[PDB]
């Protein structure tokens, strides 16, 4: 009915956010691992490593927030009512 | 292809030639070099052995003492306190040397054994 | 369009028997006895060895060095024959499935039957169990109940690992049947080659795990 | 018979596979391994010789 | 239908076939080959 | 009906929290791995490594708590009733 | 109905606990890996490595137990009846 | 009915976006890890490493955005109404 | 009914694409990690490393696109109507 | 109805056990990897490495068995009947 | 009804076995990786390395078979009929 | 009904293909990583590394295609109608 | 009803095969990684490394095929009709 569509939208948004969270969390983890290792090798490399690191994060979190946007589109402005 | 191999002792050039493949044992683990290979620096194990493999001859086994090893763009270089080819070893002297209590000569004997194909 | 676990059946002393499932098993058994007597007829000590002899000696000393580094060979030499038995008997028992039968096909695996695999695995079990108590008469205290799983695991693991492994082909060769005939031959060939491989590797695995379970049953 | 002609249309490519590639290879290897023990028994003969 | 992963009497059958086969090369192959070695 | 929407909201919130937990747990694990390794290499690097480490965590846990917030929005102030 | 909501709550709590378990298990594993490696390098570093290790665990298990709490809130004091 | 198909489309699109997010996030993470490590080894290698890195990302994000496209095809122009 | 089958097809296609995306994304990530590391070790090895790298990708993306094909078969030419 | 709740409890318990199994399996794997590597580099270190290893396992399996307990609470003493 | 409970039991058992398979497969993989690496440089270590390796496996497969047992309890002796 | 079984078959086939894709993608990735690293280690070793590599792939893709086969058996010749 | 049980069996079998595929794929990948590295570090070691490698695979694929068997038991000889 209408509530069935609403429930489908809620579950779909949930899945989208879950995928986003897994992706962002593990991606930032695997990037920060390299950052910390580099800073453990050469301390004065820190100011340098913040350029590639934040590039990587800029990509990772990107996929996250895109999903976030679409989750809103699923939950609030649900395409099919 | 072939890689240039040079084994220098502390007071003599043990060997120098070209090879097809070169097996030895770093303190971190065994290893085999081939004509092109990453630049590398490593320390052979205390009772290491060096097997050179050549195209038209039989493979030349050498015992090395306190060796170090480095691979570069030019070839392999092995630095040894002392080295002893396979066709120069008394396997019985090396055998009784192996069972010593002194770790240094024990490693010398174990390397002399590894060269002759025992142990 | 097809249903698994179907073989003719009967009974012999009140126990139910498979009318199928035993012909190919006996084919494998008579083949191993065959090539063995063929060895004996063309064995040597100071000649050039026959193909059968070189095949079997490769298998034999492979299993031998495996055993001897796993356990002192003198401690338990009886596992060496038991190993080789397991290898070849299973090897052929999968390779026998190479031959094409279906119109319903009953020349296929002996391992596609749960009972054959169950028997092999639980025999290995009785043997290395009695060997462990023949020798001796967890690594942490509260880890101990997990250990109880461990040895109930092994015969199960050894059993279903093999069955499911060949049963796979035992299903796939059927599925591909309904693929169009003028095309089916190519994936048929591909799967048959890979099944040859997997049968070999699987016999290898069962033999090696046999030996290692013997070992950890018998060490001290 | 369709299923049989198909499965052995496959069997043909399988043993064409084996006769082109594998058994020539194991022929090489088992020839070598026969040659080795042949040479070593010849060497035993030469040793009793000497 | 057939809960075909529950055992059947056929088990014992091949145990027999396995047993003898082991016994077979308990005499007929590997004591000869180990001595050949 | 209405309970169908309620159930959909509960399942969606569950998925959101599960994704958050996986992401945060593994991300913090993979970051602390590098932290411990650095402190095992150079002890007096600890006070240094706490700067990149907590940066990484600040990102990882971020994705977690955002999800947490939205989970509340799914469970308590469910968008569609 | 009411049981539908109850079932949704049970499934949601299940998902929350599953995510928590995956996150905590793998996070503690990847942290203990570094701990053991450090103790294999320098034995007398053990008493040192227990500071960053337990910090990491304190984060990892945190995400776990938070989920645990919310699982209770899903199962016992279900928000919508 | 029709809403059942709509709900199926919403859940399917959700799954597609979740898979995309996991893939892209972790792929970019594992690529940036190598990038940062290379830049920690040789600083003046940065301008070089941006060639293979962005190649990798070009592949990873590709799989993401393809999914994104199909998600739209699932949600807006649903194939079966 | 018929829409039930349609919804099942949409959810199945979604799952297939999600699995494909996770597999391809992480596989390309873990391959590009090695590529970047190799190029950080030896720059003039790049032209060499593009042979094994693209082999790996050729396998990884393969599993992806196969799934893509079957997803179409699920969504457009649904086997059972 | 009542069976609906029973089914929800069975599915929830299943999810809890699946998460537990993934977490414990991979955590013990990643810990034993370090243990074996340490024993490989230093065999005598075995008696030492069994202290951090079993600590790690004590954490990992913990998250497992906790889930196990709650699974029972889901399956046998279902909270809502 | 009764079949609803039966279906819930089948799905729950499926989830339990899937979690078990993922855990065991990856755990044994990550353990055998270390085993092969130890045997790679130290082939002699294989005999010794078989002590920690099989310990690890004894843990990993444990979590698997426990799940297997409970799967049976879900499928055959279903707790609630 | 009958469509319910059809939908179950579609979802099951989807799950089978998703698992196959994840397994094959990541397995080929982790194998090609070692291949590329070896190639960088020794350029000539390439012709040698193609033996173990393709062995590994032969195993990995195997699990994939087996699933593919069974997926067909789920969607086209569905066991229970 | 009866079809509900059939659908549950199809979904359960799907989950079992998906878990099997993930486990086997990644396990064989992580094992072949070590195999290739060993063959890249030492070639004459290949004939040796095929002993531990195939042991590992023998374990990994085991968990796979066991699942395969049970999947059949779920799909063809469904326990509860």
């Amino acid at each position: 009915m209408d509530p069935t569509i609403a429930a489908g939208a809620l579950i779909g948004g949930g899945l989208i956010m879950a995928g986003g969270a897994i992706g962002a969390g593990i991606g930032d983890g695997v990037a920060g691992n390299a950052l910390i290792s580099g800073v453990a090798r050469q301390p004065e490399a820190q100011g340098r490593l913040f350029t590639p690191f934040f590039i990587t994060v800029g990509l990772v979190e990107a996929a996250y927030f895109i999903n976030l946007a679409f989750m809103a589109l699923f939950v609030f402005a649900t395409p099919v009512k | 292809a072939e890689l240039n191999v040079e084994i220098v002792a502390v007071d003599r050039n043990i060997w120098s030639g070209t090879a097809k493949f070169l097996f030895t044992r770093t303190t971190v683990g065994e290893i085999g070099i081939l004509p092109r290979h990453i630049p590398l620096v490593a320390q052979l194990v205390d009772d290491a052995m060096v097997r050179v493999e050549r195209e038209g001859e039989k493979d030349l086994r050498i015992a090395v003492d306190g060796g170090f090893l480095s691979v570069t763009e030019e070839g392999v270089s092995i630095l040894a306190e002392s080295a002893e080819f396979e066709s120069e070893i008394d396997e019985a002297a090396a055998k009784q040397d192996s069972e010593s209590d002194d770790p240094r000569i024990a490693a010398r004997g174990r390397a002399r054994l590894r060269a002759v194909g025992a142990i | 369009q097809i249903e698994v676990g179907e073989h003719h059946t009967a009974t012999w002393l009140g126990m139910t028997v498979n009318t199928d499932t035993v012909l190919s098993t006996a084919i494998a058994g008579l083949i191993v006895i065959a090539l063995a007597f063929y060895l004996r007829a063309k064995v040597t000590s100071t000649d050039v060895p026959g193909g059968v002899q070189l095949f079997f000696e490769a298998i034999t000393i492979q299993m031998r060095n495996q055993v001897e580094s796993a356990i002192g060979m003198r401690i338990a030499p009886f596992v060496l024959p038991l190993a080789v038995t397991i290898f070849v008997f299973i090897l052929i028992s999968n390779w026998l499935a190479v031959l094409p039968v279906q119109y319903t096909e009953l020349l296929k695996s002996a391992a596609a039957d749960i009972n054959y695999v169950l028997a092999l695995a639980l025999f290995v079990f009785v043997c290395y169990h009695t060997a462990g108590i023949w020798r001796r008469g967890g690594h942490v205290t509260l880890l101990a109940p997990i250990n109880l799983v461990e040895e109930v695991a092994k015969p199960i693991s050894l059993s279903l690992r093999l069955f499911g492994n060949i049963f796979a082909g035992g299903i796939l060769v059927a599925l591909i049947a309904l693929f169009p005939p003028y095309i089916m031959w190519a994936p048929n060939a591909i799967w048959k080659a890979f099944d040859l491989f997997v049968g070999a590797i699987q016999a290898f695995i069962f033999a090696l795990l046999t030996i290692l379970y013997f070992s950890q049953a018998m060490e001290l | 018979m369709s299923t049989f002609i198909g499965q052995l249309f496959g069997f043909a490519v399988i043993v064409y596979l084996v006769w082109r590639f594998i058994v020539p290879l194991v022929g090489r290897l088992m020839s070598a391994r026969q040659d080795t023990v042949r040479q070593q028994l010849a060497d035993a003969a030469a040793a009793a010789d000497r | 239908s057939s809960n075909f992963l529950i055992p059947n009497g056929t088990f014992f059958v091949v145990l027999a076939i396995f047993l003898v086969v082991l016994a077979v090369i308990g005499t007929f192959v590997v004591p000869p080959i180990l001595k050949v070695l």
